[PDB]
């Protein structure tokens, strides 16, 4: 599972990638309306447009959660716990677009970071990101 | 495919700088280190074991030189998409049996890699036409799950 | 499609034996209650909380019988199957925008539903012919991905 | 995740399918071998026919391993580790696999089980091997 040095790249990772998460996140919500409309459909109420506010508001937000994973890794389920009842009890969120946005982030990720993002901290990222798509389904499951 | 006007012109205008011949492997090593179940296929091949030996495996940076070679089949011969395979989706279906969604997989980790090597000038809308592409060569590869 | 006229025979020979009515909504039903995200689309529907409340809702045991409709339109017009689906696949795809795993999700549940009816006849050579009906079924309404 | 009454439809619908496990585990082999013949490759050493010995017996195998997951099921993580290392590091199984093979199980639980197999029991079934699934996948994670 997420081992040692998986805990290690992605403290790491996030670490330099520090005071732009914000921006971060919300590059990949745009990212993910562009690429794969059929999510689009979960936020009617967002100007899914390139300078909306909201989505700039979001990305904060997602950026959040992503941190309070990172910080508590070694515990997922506790902490992420609300989102992983908002997502899947009040949302229904289908379980594949988790997917997607976990590439669109890696595709920020990559597009931000060139020299830290290596082949093995590529796999530590997506094996993060594969645990926290994990977690905000397990009500699902 | 469709690739509007707009969009076609994105995906041409990256291409022309793409190094084909070391972006290839960068794929089709990253392929094999985020998801291993694939280097079951790749045993004729050596050494795969830590990623660095897999980044430096000249099989895998040559095997990977034919793969940006058959995108470049399809990113501009887009109007068959599933023609130009025909054979290829021989070779990995009934020949190799390598799951449908695999071919995702390495359509995905390509675009990780187009995006890793333009930064900024790999915006959004030049993604989202690349997730298009993409999508398109994985429907044609796949052709013969039917 | 192929369908070998071996498998072809076993698959038009369960069929007839469908109570289309009864069992286009036990499907639907075991698809709202196996996997929830589903029931986003149904929120015109009613009472869906509890499992029992949707094998007997009057409008899953409606909605169903106009889907076993459209298998019994794919499972004799297989040579275009494409064709037959055109209108539906821009119903779901750029209208409801249903991501396609959930239409393997329906076929999947829809073979599980067959083999519970009739049970020890579902033999799995009669299965395997119609996991590639599904999956064609399948392909089809997806093609406005493209 | 695994509720207090999931944990009660899988102990009793296991219950009920007793004498019979090893047959049904050999029968779903034998569905998902002609239905995904993707899955073939890996076992080449097999005679993958309809009398095979080698899938009868096999099928006592994955039956063995599902009864020890439906007890212990409050942790599977410990109980399976050896078939958690087994498919993920030695034979490298993709993970799609798995959600095939819990198709096929439930396509036989249902076509030896109707009256268990109620519509709350299919999704108590579907959760359980989804779990089943998860903790086989996990070194890949
Ligand atoms: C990395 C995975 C994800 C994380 C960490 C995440 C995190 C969050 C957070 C923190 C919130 C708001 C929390 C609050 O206000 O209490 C939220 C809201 C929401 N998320 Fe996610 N999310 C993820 C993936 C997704 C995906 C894939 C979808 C696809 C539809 C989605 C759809 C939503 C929706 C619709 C809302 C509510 C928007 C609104 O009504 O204001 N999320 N998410
Ligand atoms: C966009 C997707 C893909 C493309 C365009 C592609 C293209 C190719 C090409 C051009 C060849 C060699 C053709 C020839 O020898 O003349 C090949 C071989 C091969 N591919 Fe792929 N491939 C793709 C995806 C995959 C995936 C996902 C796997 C899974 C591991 C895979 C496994 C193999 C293997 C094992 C060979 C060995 C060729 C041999 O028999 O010597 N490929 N591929
Ligand atoms: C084999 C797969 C499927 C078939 C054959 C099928 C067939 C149909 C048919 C025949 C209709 C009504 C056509 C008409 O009104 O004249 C329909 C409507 C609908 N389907 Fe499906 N469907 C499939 C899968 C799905 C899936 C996976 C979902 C996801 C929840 C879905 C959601 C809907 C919804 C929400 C409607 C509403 C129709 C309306 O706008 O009033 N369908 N489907
Ligand atoms: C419900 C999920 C599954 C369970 C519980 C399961 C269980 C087992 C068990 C108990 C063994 C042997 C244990 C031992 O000898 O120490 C085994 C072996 C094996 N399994 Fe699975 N398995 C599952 C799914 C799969 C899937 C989806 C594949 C697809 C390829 C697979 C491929 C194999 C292979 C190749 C072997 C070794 C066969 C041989 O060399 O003798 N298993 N499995």
């Amino acid at each position: 599972v997420l081992s040692p040095a998986d805990k290690t790249n992605v403290k790491a990772a996030w670490g330099k990638v520090g005071a732009h998460a914000g921006e971060y996140g919300a590059e990949a919500l745009e990212r993910m309306f562009l690429s794969f409309p059929t999510t689009k459909t979960y936020f009617p109420h967002f100007d899914l447009s390139h300078g909306s506010a909201q989505v700039k508001g979001h990305g904060k937000k997602v950026a959040d959660a992503l941190t309070n994973a990172v910080a508590h890794v070694d515990d997922m389920p506790n902490a992420l716990s609300a989102l992983s009842d908002l997502h899947a009890h009040k949302l229904r969120v289908d379980p594949v677009n988790f997917k997607l946005l976990s590439h669109c982030l890696l595709v920020t990720l990559a597009a931000h970071l060139p020299a830290e993002f290596t082949p093995a901290v590529h796999a530590s990222l997506d094996k993060f990101l594969a645990s926290v798509s994990t977690v905000l389904t397990s009500k699902y499951r | 495919v469709h690739l509007t006007p707009e969009e076609k012109s994105a995906v041409t205008a990256l291409w022309g700088k793409v190094n084909v011949d070391e972006v290839g492997g960068e794929a089709l090593g990253r392929l094999l280190v985020v998801y291993p179940w694939t280097q079951r296929f790749f045993e004729s091949f050596g050494d795969l074991s830590t990623p660095d030996a897999v980044m430096g495996n000249p099989k895998v940076k040559a095997h990977g030189k034919k793969v940006l070679g058959a995108f470049s089949d399809g990113l501009a011969h887009l109007d068959n998409l599933k023609g130009t395979f025909a054979t290829l989706s021989e070779l990995h279906c009934d020949k190799l049996h390598v799951d449908p969604e695999n071919f995702r997989l390495l359509g995905n980790v390509l675009v990780c890699v187009l995006a890793h090597h333009f930064g900024k000038e790999f915006t959004p809308p030049v993604q989202a036409a690349y997730q298009k592409v993409v999508a398109g060569v994985a429907n044609a590869l796949a052709h013969k799950y039917h």
